[PDB]
RNA sequence: UAAUUGCGAUAACGAACGAGACCUUAACCUACUAAAUAGUGGUGCUAGCAUUUGCUGGUUAUCCACUUCUUAGAGGGACUAUCGGUUUCAAGCCGAUGGAAGUUUGAGGCAAUAACAGGUCUGUGAUGCCCUUAGACGUUCUGGGCCGCACGCGCGCUACACUGACGGAGCCAGCGAGUCUAACCUUGGCCGAGAGGUCUUGGUAAUCUUGUGAAACUCCGUCGUGCUGGGGAUAGAGCAUUGUAAUUAUUGCUCUUCAACGAGGAAUUCCUAGUAAGCGCAAGUCAUCAGCUUGCGUUGAUUACGUCCCUGCCCUUUGUACACACC
């Protein structure tokens, strides 16, 4: 029935305690990194922080500093500016 | 053709009025600026902690030029926001009477503003004056 | 000098208390119900019932 | 659904078969002489009342 | 002399003739008026659960019990205050007279 | 907040406190891998020391370093307020203490013995292995043990 | 006197209040420009009805529109329901019917919801839920 | 265009965006068309909305939310999953960033590239788990146009997230290239991924 | 009991109540508590005039075998009512119209 | 892969076990006057285009 | 039809309760009556900028005018209004038009005959019977217990993140409550990181708390794809309040400690638009104590727009060895 037997009970105390890579981006600027991203950043129509991350390996934080000193540089232009997302192009004369 | 604080953005103005009270150093800054927090709701001191006062200072001068008259507690209910009681849900926490009073203290040292009557704090006439000069300084450092 | 709410819920808990009392007081006399009469410096509270000689 | 009820129903043709010659095909005139013509407790009751009404007469007037 | 006449109940049919009834009175005789000037109802509500022992189904009911608020705006003398104050009382209106 | 070339004097590691501390994070965000110091305590030490926010932990210097330590072992003659610390007043000096690493580590093993010993209801419930702040322990917690 | 009006826009819990009147054409919120509205994202659906209607309309007329209630999304609806209003109020009071006529055709093609107001409501929460319909959660064992 | 003037100035980008057509911030509903005769008339493109938000009361009919545009039925998918439900600020934020990217990354309307891609995913035939005895069999069934766009905005907006997850690509981003992988028909694209499954297995089970 | 409340119900009837239920609950005879029933006339139960017109009451009698509960619905004559609505909201009463006599020569009555 | 077009000229009430598909008479655009009957799995009015992955096939019941 | 809602049929006619009808509440009113306990506008005084002619404010004894917003009361308004297809061509259905509202306009209150051997004598001075009734099971006083933890289960709150966390800014609701001869709601001033402490103030309340200057949200920043700045569970130390009394920590605050959790198995819940969901607020208990509940408001979706496949409901027919009735 449902009125267990106190060795049922028991067996509370038998059932025991049982139960049911990482990256390495960038971080840190150095002179062969900073040649890489001087030479690609005139590549890659569109840029951000993420396509930074992506395909040049960066940290993230050196993603949005390295994005502010090439849009003063001026060899990436702006179309919006977000504190949460930016958005750049290769200011091209084509485009 | 007439400039008022209401004028502008509020975001930029509070920038450019922070960014004046730190080149003009007048303000009598507290001496635990950079050591506590801004209420018990927060979790951190301010990011930018050297000029993150000058920044409360701008702002709390906005908004009592833009008010009638405001004192401490709406300071604190102003200035406050959510915070967690640990894993009980987030409650709405005001935030630190000695720094919004603190701030007050010394734009009253400054003069900005002035103890009025029906209690409170209301904007002095030199602060309004000065205050629609920076907010003529951002309309024309904007263009 | 209460406040408005408190003196009209005090009234309807005054009004329940007199009634109930009277009938529990004057069951036997037909009670069918009070209606509180209220002026300045003068109230009166009127009974309607069945044996008014006796409740008299 | 906005099936009229028995009661509605029965006012409406308990008015027109009495007041025909004074009655008309505008909802508001229809509506305006219940209010004198006949004793309604509601106006939902009174305008329901008066559209069954009005519904009436286009059928007699159809035929 | 001003007398501002608050009256309160919860009985609107009452409440309101007797307000009607003190501003005809006050309007014949010319005494400035400011209006019965009617204040938000207030709905004093209580919740409660409907079973008295917490058997049955979780359930809620509110009871409600709605006051109206009066107020109409004289300037007048002591002898015609007299009248308009004594001249009308109903029951479950609660009056009040106040100077200025 | 510029792009430099950093040198080689960034070293991706170092040693502080008996206990390891990571170089590629921030500073704040580093120092708090000592165990008795986490964000509030390492983030005002490092506004004591003065050392920059933005830099990371791995490329700073030995004399920074030691500054930062000294302060953390001694906030009380660097004017740190005395309520900041975890250490408040100690039981049985009337000194206000902060202990870092293994130290506190030995205190706390030490607390809950002094507890044991004097037979209080926390020791009793700490050597039990149960809650000892008054919670229920009919329904949660369990499979801890 | 001035040429004026007084329209109201509505929305959810929020009101505002937008005096109209014959002058230069200014715009302000609360004593602040129109182009100083939170959020910006909303901030051109608040410039809707004048970049809709041309502002040769608004060349000469000044309005000034002051909010209260609601929150931030519903105060912007309720000041482009206010200046749509009062635009169509005034050119229907002041100059003609084909100018209102020509304004609210121009107005209605675009949005319904500036000339009328948000017909939906909040329903009243029900005892058992935590909403207006949700119940509590139903366990049987 | 002409530059009228006002007291409280009004910028002139705004003037010369806007004012001459029912244009949007930076691109335009015209000359933009759908290549589907199923979805001419449930797509709502060709029709000026400006700013993706909007209160009117689309749900009021079974096809009421037809007459919406596509590119707001977008931003209410964006806030789906559990705790985004609201913040419809932040989904029209994700979505301008989103066409931004789009005509960043290519020449086109990226309201050409959002029905282009809604039209590539549109699934054509389900398979309905209908039940029987025992066994449940699936049966081949033909998908309305107003059925193949709300699973096309679907898949659109689950591919997106499912791809934002926990990484450092912005929901911004990873939809911009989910739109561009389902305008180009890319295997690379959760959407069209998933609508050839559903209509192969459809196929199969006929 | 059958009795008490049969002369109750007849009086109600006899002062003029549109209705009228008396019900009585509990041990009565024996020890399995019923309830007996007294209804007559007509009443009314949901609609809001069970507001206006039902008069209701309870009361509790001790007797030796326990407690019996009486319920005694009035439902009053609405035109009797002297104030508050005259009838039922569903009472639509059409007044008889004035009989007309059709008229066949135009004429002018003067002043 | 190819297709078929076939708009719809009269819905024909649901189908299904829980009612979820529908009954249509869908007339193929090209090669008019070949009108045939499907399911859809979706909502539907009159004048709809429908694409067919294949156009004779027809389902008259569906458990 | 939502309906035993009706149209009709008709050995039934005439009725009654129920549904409906009714009532409340949320939506429309440039119409009435108005309003220093709600406002707006103009003219006074005054501030700042423009210096200007205009802009934004402050000031109610500056007065004046009005009721648009706000409050009301009295009313009107919607009655599927109009049109077109559709049906013994009826009841009614559908599409379009207008309209604030066109699913019973949305949501609720009340809610029938019969019944359960459902729950309650731990609400009752509402009681029958039995028990006890003075070292009582009455009452009271003190201290524990109702929280105890090997485990299982049911409501729930936080999370597992970049649709993010943290720090600065913009920062806007509603429901409602509040003391006087007793202590409530408490603004303002001062001190203290903080909790909080202190001197006063307005309010028996549309008048003051309170525009409850709430949060979520928006904008500017820092990070960074990992047990990380997510998570703060468990603990230590200290700081105040509530309360005679907190320890078996009430709660709050400061620092330190930073556990599981990587989207959750078989199953299962709720839900059709301002609704789901998120986010807080008011009140209830309350000396203090919310993660609970009753309501309120902010932000605000996709899918339905059908069906009897699962769980069932209503009507008719049918079979029955069922009547405490498929358990």
């Amino acid at each position: 029935l449902s009125k267990a037997a106190k060795a049922a009970a028991a067996l509370a105390g038998g059932k025991k305690s049982k139960k049911k890579d990482r990256a390495q981006h960038a971080v840190i600027l150095d002179q062969e990194k900073y040649d890489r991203i001087l030479k690609e950043v005139p590549t890659y129509r569109y840029v951000s922080v993420s396509v930074l991350v992506d395909r040049l390996k960066i940290g993230g934080s050196l993603a949005r500093i390295a994005l502010r000193h090439l849009e003063k540089e001026g060899i990436i232009k702006p179309i919006s500016k977000h504190s949460k997302q930016a958005i750049y192009t290769r200011a091209t004369a084509s485009e | 053709p007439g400039v008022s604080v209401r004028d502008v953005a509020a975001q930029d103005f509070i920038n450019a009025y922070a960014s004046f009270l730190q080149r003009q150093g007048k303000l009598e800054v507290p001496g635990y600026v950079d050591i506590v927090k801004t209420s018990s709701g927060n979790e951190m001191p301010p990011q930018d902690a050297e000029g993150w006062f000058y920044k409360r200072a701008a702002s709390v001068a906005r908004h009592i030029y833009m008010r009638k008259q405001v004192g401490v507690g709406k300071l604190n209910k102003l200035y406050g926001g959510a915070k967690s009681r640990g894993v009980r849900p987030y409650k709405h926490i005001d935030a630190s009477g000695s720094i919004n009073r603190k701030v007050l203290q010394a734009l009253e040292k400054i003069g900005i503003v002035e103890i009025s009557p029906k209690g409170g704090r209301r904007i002095s006439e030199n602060g309004q004056r000065d205050l629609d000069r920076i907010a003529a300084q951002t309309l024309e450092e904007d263009e | 000098l209460i406040s408005k709410k408190r003196k009209l819920v005090a009234d309807g808990v005054f009004y329940a208390e007199l009634n109930e009392f009277f009938t529990r007081e004057l069951a036997e006399e037909g009670y069918s119900g009070v209606e509180v009469r209220v002026t300045p410096t003068k109230t009166e509270v009127i009974i309607r019932a069945t044996r008014t000689q006796d409740v008299l | 659904g906005r099936v009229r009820t028995k009661t509605v129903k029965r006012a409406s043709k308990a008015l027109i078969e009495r007041y025909y010659p004074k009655l008309t095909l505008d909802f508001q005139t229809n509506k305006r002489l219940c209010d004198e013509i006949a004793t309604i407790q509601s106006k939902r009751l009174r305008n329901k009342i008066a559209g069954y009404t009005t519904h009436l007469m286009k059928r007699i007037q159809k035929g | 002399i001003k007398i501002r006449i608050t009256l309160t109940s919860t009985k609107v049919k009452q409440l309101e003739n007797v307000s009607s009834n003190i501003v005809k009175n006050a309007e014949q005789h010319n005494l400035v008026k400011k209006g019965p000037v009617r204040l938000p109802t207030k709905v004093l509500k209580i919740s409660t659960r409907k079973t008295p022992n917490g058997e049955g189904s979780k359930t809620w009911e509110t009871y409600e019990m709605r006051i109206h608020k009066r107020y109409i705006d004289l300037e007048a003398p002591v002898q015609i205050v007299k009248r308009i104050t004594q001249i009308t009382i109903e029951p479950g209106v609660d009056v009040e007279v106040v100077v200025a | 907040s510029l792009v430099v070339q950093e040198q080689g004097s960034f070293q991706h590691i170092l040693r502080l406190l008996n206990t390891n501390v990571d170089g590629n994070i921030k500073i704040v965000y580093a120092l708090t891998t000592i165990k008795g110091v986490g964000r509030r305590y390492s983030n005002l030490v490092c506004k004591k020391a003065d050392v920059d926010l933005h830099k990371r932990a791995g490329e700073l210097t030995q004399e920074e370093l030691e500054r930062i330590v000294q302060i953390m072992q001694n906030p009380t003659h660097y004017k740190i307020p005395a309520w900041f610390l975890n250490r408040q007043n100690d039981i049985t000096d009337g000194k206000d203490y902060h202990t870092l690493a293994n130290n506190v580590e030995s205190k706390l093993r030490d607390d809950l013995e002094r507890l044991k010993k004097i037979r209080a209801h926390r020791g009793i419930r700490h050597f039990w292995g149960l809650r000892v702040r008054g919670q229920h322990t009919k329904t949660t917690g369990r499979r801890r043990a | 006197a001035v040429p004026s009006v007084q329209t109201f826009g509505k929305k959810k819990s929020a009101t505002a209040v937008a005096h109209v009147k014959a002058g230069k054409g200014l715009i302000k919120v609360n004593g602040s420009p129109i182009t100083l509205v939170e959020p910006e994202i909303l901030r051109f659906k608040v410039y809707e009805p004048l970049l809709l209607v041309g502002l040769d309309k608004f060349s000469n007329i000044d309005i000034r529109v002051r909010v209260t209630g609601g929150g931030h999304v519903s105060q912007v609806y309720a000041i482009r329901q206010a200046i749509a209003k009062g635009l169509v109020a005034y050119h229907q009071k002041y100059v003609d019917e084909q100018s209102k006529n020509e304004l609210k055709k121009a107005f209605t093609s675009y949005d319904r919801t500036l000339l009328i107001a948000d017909s939906r409501r909040p329903e009243p929460k029900k005892f058992g839920g935590k909403g207006a319909r949700s119940r509590f959660q139903k366990s049987y064992r | 265009f002409t530059p009228v003037v006002l007291a409280t100035p009004i910028p002139e980008e705004v003037q010369q965006a806007q004012t001459e057509i029912k244009l949007f911030n930076k691109w335009s509903f015209e000359e933009v068309e759908v290549k589907d005769a199923s979805l001419v008339d449930y797509v709502q493109v060709r029709q000026p909305i400006f700013v993706a938000h909007t209160a009117g009361r689309y749900a009021n009919k079974r096809f009421r939310k037809a007459q919406c545009p596509i590119i707001e039925r977008l931003t209410n998918s964006l806030m789906m999953n559990g705790r985004n439900n609201g913040k419809k600020l932040k989904a029209v934020r994700i979505i301008k960033h989103t066409l931004d990217i789009i005509n960043v990354l290519t020449d086109q309307n990226p309201i050409q590239v959002v029905v282009d891609a809604i039209t590539n995913t549109g699934p054509r035939e389900d398979t309905t788990r209908v039940g029987g005895g025992g066994a449940a069999r699936r049966q081949a069934v033909d998908v309305s146009p107003l059925r193949r766009v709300n699973q096309a905005i679907a898949l659109l907006t689950i591919g997106a997230r499912e791809a934002a997850f926990r990484n450092i690509k912005t929901i911004a981003e990873t939809l911009a290239e989910e739109l561009i992988n389902a305008a180009k028909g890319s295997s690379t694209s959760y959407a069209i991924k998933k609508k050839d499954e559903l209509e192969r297995v459809a196929k199969s089970n006929r | 009991i059958r009795r008490a409340a049969y002369g109750v119900v007849r009086y109600v009837m006899e002062s003029g109540a549109k209705g009228c239920e008396v019900v009585v609950s509990g041990k009565l005879r024996a020890a399995r508590a019923k309830a007996m029933k007294f209804a007559d006339g007509f009443l009314i139960h949901s609609g809001q005039p069970v507001n206006d017109f039902i008069d209701t009451a309870t009361r509790h009698v001790l007797m030796r075998q326990g407690v019996l509960g009486i319920k005694v619905k009035i439902m009053r004559d609405p035109a009797k009512s002297r104030t508050g609505p005259k009838a039922l909201p569903d009472a639509v009463t059409i007044i008889e119209p004035k009989e007309e006599e059709p008229i066949l020569a135009p004429s002018v009555k003067d002043y | 892969t190819p297709v078929t077009l076939a708009k719809v000229i009269k819905v024909l009430g649901r189908t299904g076990s829980r009612g979820g598909v529908t009954q249509v008479r869908v007339e193929f655009l090209e090669d008019t006057s070949r009108t045939i009957v499907r399911n859809v799995k979706g909502p539907v009015r009159e004048n709809d285009i429908l694409v067919l992955m294949e156009s004779e096939r027809e389902a008259r019941r569906l458990r």
